């Protein structure tokens, strides 16, 4: 069996439900959406907020429980073929992370540069943001702790100890939700403009270098293949 | 839109906007729509934003929903920043081309190189017809017309579509051999030396070589086809012309200015004094971009905005005429539903409780006088 | 000789430099040369260039080839950095010693705080003589006449010597020994411990001492002879006396501006109306340093540089007397190689395309009317 489907429900659903989201605030961008203050906004984007903060709560909850319940307590005697095919599914794992890592940290990062150039800011919960800030980078930080998560009680290499390159590529990123602060507080009290290159702007800048550790998780991972069944065909 | 979230101080002592109009409100396609009306800059210019040093005359609107042909301060064209000074007056125009239809919510705003967006009034305007009819034909200098719709979109898009397929055929080439395991294993175990030999090399020269040739014909190509190139024209543009406004004849002191909290109502008590030789009345009292009339006195036929527009909001406790010389106190309510729904209530928020307004005498034979008040703003709950 | 590089609207829109005169063409060494003149202010200052609220009044000349004895902004002497008012109309006057034989293209230049150097006209004055007849004798507060040639060199030579005569003692008494491989060997090789022992450190506690004695003594006696000094006299001077120019006759208005690429000429469409009591002539137009002049109506007098004087340069389509009360609209045409020589045709490389300029309306008496001009410069090239 080895590499199975669950790649493609990997790839589809989040294709899937960002494109119904990029169709969600290209219909409710204007006419509720662009007045804050408005009775219409409230039902159309504070309540599109609350219900995925509590959503994104939820799903990481059960899922990161889910994930550390089911974790593999005799690692020892696992099979080297059930090794490989745990193998792929992390691999599989890290290809749904760089999807929504993707999604998150460029399309709708600088979908929210169009709406911070064509617009004036009317408050830190803007339909971009709110898809951005509050969807996007928690489905890419719960995305990432799950396959951290999965390697670490899956997976005999990244067993026995943290890696630090995916400590890093999976806090990192995350650190961009909690640099939100820095945004807002950098775009009401510093800069009176919309600079998409202002200082403001670099937390974001400085926590998108640390996805760079996704080169040292991956070298991590191909040892982890290679570990029994590394050959043999390479390197002979 | 992006209004009703600013301070409610910063609004009301930034830049009055009044005498405004608009040509058209509802526009085809292609049709124009003028912008008029005069801005004075206000003498207690807040310190924490930044004198109009450099200011740009913007339209707050939701993107390009029209194209703006031209804009003017002063009877001058003004493409770049200008440069406003504190306490002058400024009549405006901006030119407007329908481009997509829909109900759009045009502001006449002011952006300011240290304090953000200065927004004015905003008024609907409806377009009618297709995108697909709109034309944006400019001609050039050497003698050409073209349409800036879709001008070197051709282009544009051969360009960076033969850069991509060189970097993919770049990446292809050596993404045909396997490519991360056991490129890895030969790297670690013992010298590598093997996954890159020619003619490996004689294509890694030929990409080089090629690469460099190519975007030195591209850029001598494009020297000898449009050999007349100027650089972006920008820079801060000085010297506009003030409005000489006479002096007013009416000279008013604020003797103390509330608010009930919560309530929709400011009171205000004035000290009016009628210079001149006209008996005066009190018609108009404009805070920001709120104007409250006294139906009695004067009546707006301008197309004014409705929810910024109080017909009967001001109320005066002695609006009889004012006869020259003569000085009297009244006091001074305005009243409306927009003072609570563009959130002026919430002036108690701000750390600085100070408001300006314009104030609108009109004498018999309906000549006005605007005469400008600024005083601190005193809530009151008890 | 720094200028003809930088950018033609920063020259055509800084200060504009009129009235200039020169007391002599050829001077002997010790002689005085003294340059007058005006210099105004433009009203659009271009934003990159910061206000010169500090500026300095320099001289453009290669080294110190003149002494600056004096140098007045409205009568007074400004040795220091000066606040000059942007639209204001300044008289300076410069006095030059001369120092070294040669021909000398000198300057008249203005340094902004914030934005470089403004140069203006230069012409070339001749010195004959030796450098070895050169001086400058200051007489001081304290009574004393001194050479400012020479003053206190021997002093500073003497100090410098005696300081570098002592470190190359040290390193000398250091270096008697073998010094680096030896050296190397003894401190790697085991406890070095035996390449610094007494005297040597007898010999380090004697430089010290006597380093730290002599600095003290030096500076004693330094306080000692010359009791009486002050520091460095520095900070920029406020109240530049303006002139109190009358206010202009004429009124000219720039119906567009046009210069064909390439070419030596600018073309520019103007309407004057002529107020006041008496028929008027254009006779001069000044943009750049560049005074381009209609013979039959001007003629220059004041020895101004030839490279910079277009004696016809100046065409006007009908510049028949301009009675008062009338306006009329005349083709003027600025047409001469300085236009080319001084590049004042690279206007097209700048980011900024727009002139400014002096424009001299000379009645029958002869009196004459500043009126100055500004707007886009379009370029022509078909
Ligand atoms: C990592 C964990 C992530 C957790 C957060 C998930 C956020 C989900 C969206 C919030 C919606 C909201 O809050 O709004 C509720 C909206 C408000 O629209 P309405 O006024 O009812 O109009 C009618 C509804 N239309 C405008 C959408 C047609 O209506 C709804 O009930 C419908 C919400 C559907 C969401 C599920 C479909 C997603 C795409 C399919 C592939 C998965
Ligand atoms: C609406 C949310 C639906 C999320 C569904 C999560 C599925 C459950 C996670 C999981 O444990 O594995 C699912 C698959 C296949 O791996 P499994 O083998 O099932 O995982 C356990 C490994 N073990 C069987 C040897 C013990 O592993 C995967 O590759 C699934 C990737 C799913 C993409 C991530 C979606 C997260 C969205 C917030
Ligand atoms: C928010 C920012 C995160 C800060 C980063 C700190 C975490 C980084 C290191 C890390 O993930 O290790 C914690 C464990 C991995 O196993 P260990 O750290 O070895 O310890 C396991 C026992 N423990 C689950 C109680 C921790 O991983 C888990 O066990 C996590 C799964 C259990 C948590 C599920 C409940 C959470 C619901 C919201
Ligand atoms: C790899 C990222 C792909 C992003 C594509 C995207 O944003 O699609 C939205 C856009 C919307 O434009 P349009 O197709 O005209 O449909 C408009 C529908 N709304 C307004 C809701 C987006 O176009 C599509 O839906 C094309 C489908 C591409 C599938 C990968
Ligand atoms: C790594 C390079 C960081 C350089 C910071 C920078 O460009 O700041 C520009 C800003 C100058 O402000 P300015 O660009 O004039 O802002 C104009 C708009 N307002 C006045 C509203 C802020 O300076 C500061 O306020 C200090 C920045 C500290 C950085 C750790
Ligand atoms: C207004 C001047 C701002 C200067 C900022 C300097 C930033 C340097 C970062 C090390
Ligand atoms: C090392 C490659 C240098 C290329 C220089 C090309 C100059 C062309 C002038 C138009
Ligand atoms: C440790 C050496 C301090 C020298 C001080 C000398 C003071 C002299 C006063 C004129
Ligand atoms: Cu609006
Ligand atoms: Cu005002
Ligand atoms: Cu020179
Ligand atoms: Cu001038």
């Amino acid at each position: 069996l080895l590499d199975k489907k669950w790649l493609t429900f990997a790839l589809a659903i989040y294709t899937v439900f960002y494109l119904w989201v990029r169709w969600y605030e290209g219909v409710y961008g204007w006419s509720a959406g662009l007045d804050s203050f408005a009775p219409e906004f409230e039902t159309y984007w504070m309540n599109f907020l609350y219900t995925e903060i509590v959503l994104e709560i939820v799903t990481a909850s059960i899922l990161w429980g889910y994930l550390w319940k089911t974790r593999d307590r005799n690692l020892a005697a696992l099979t080297p073929r059930e090794e490989l095919r745990r193998n792929f599914t992390h691999l599989v794992w890290l290809v749904a992370y760089a999807w929504a890592i993707y999604w998150g940290a460029s399309y709708f990062t600088e979908q929210d540069g169009t709406w911070h150039q064509t617009i004036v800011r009317d408050t830190d919960f803007t339909p971009s943001h709110i898809i951005e800030f509050y969807l996007s980078y928690p489905i890419y930080i719960i995305t990432g702790f799950a396959a951290f998560i999965y390697a670490k009680t899956r997976l005999p290499f990244f067993a026995k100890g943290i890696s630090l390159p995916y400590l890093v590529l999976v806090v990192g990123p995350f650190m961009i939700l909690p640099n939100v602060g820095l945004n807002e507080w950098g775009h009401t009290f510093w800069f009176m403009e919309e600079l998409f290159v202002a200082p403001l702007h670099y937390g974001f800048v400085i926590f998108g270098w640390l996805a760079l550790a996704v080169m040292g998780t991956l070298t991590q991972t191909f040892y982890s293949f290679a570990q029994g069944g590394l050959g043999q065909s390479l390197c002979e | 839109h992006g209004e009703k979230s600013q301070a409610a101080f910063m609004r009301m002592r930034t830049i009055h906007w009044y005498d405004l109009s608009w040509s058209k409100e509802k526009v085809k396609i292609n049709e124009t729509v003028e912008i008029k009306g005069k801005f004075h800059v206000f003498e207690g210019w807040p310190e924490t934003v930044d004198e109009p040093d450099v200011a740009f005359l913007n339209v707050g609107m939701p993107g390009p929903v029209f194209i703006r042909k031209e804009s003017y301060i002063g009877g001058q064209l003004v493409p770049r920043s200008v440069r406003l000074e504190i306490g002058k007056t400024y009549d405006f125009r901006v030119v407007l081309k329908a481009r997509r239809p829909g109900d759009w919510h045009v502001h006449t705003m002011m952006n300011v190189q240290g304090g953000g967006p200065i927004i004015g009034p905003g008024k609907w305007i409806t377009v009618e017809g297709s995108m697909s009819e709109f034309r944006n034909p400019v001609t050039t200098l050497t003698g050409q017309t073209v349409d800036l719709e879709n001008y070197n979109e051709g282009n544009t898009y051969f360009w960076h579509a033969f850069w991509f397929a060189i970097g993919v055929a770049w990446i292809g080439y050596w993404s045909r051999r396997p490519i991360f395991i056991p490129r890895l294993l030969m790297v670690d175990a013992g010298r590598a030396d093997e996954l890159v030999s020619a003619t490996d090399r004689k294509v890694a020269m030929g990409f080089l070589a090629a690469t460099i040739l190519i975007v030195v014909m591209a850029m001598s190509s494009a020297n000898s086809k449009y050999p007349i190139t100027i650089p972006l024209q920008a820079g801060t543009m000085r010297g506009m012309k003030p409005l000489e406004l006479p002096a007013p004849t009416v000279s008013v002191k604020v003797e103390d200015a509330t608010y009930r909290v919560p309530g929709r109502a400011m009171r205000m008590k004035l000290t009016i004094t009628n210079h001149g030789n006209s008996p005066i009345r009190l018609g108009e009292f404009y805070t920001a971009s709120v104007r409250f009339l006294d139906s009695d006195v004067y009546k707006d036929t301008t197309g004014y905005p409705e929810d910024l527009l109080a017909e009967d909001g001001l109320s005066v406790s002695d609006n009889s005429p004012l006869a020259p010389g003569e000085t009297r106190t009244v006091d001074v309510t305005a009243s409306d539903a927009a003072w609570e729904v563009y959130r002026l209530s919430d002036i108690i928020y701000d750390p600085d409780s100070r408001f300006a307004g314009l104030l609108f005498f009109f004498d018999a034979t309906g000549n006005r006088q605007v005469v400008q008040i600024d005083a601190p703003l005193i809530p009151s709950f008890m």
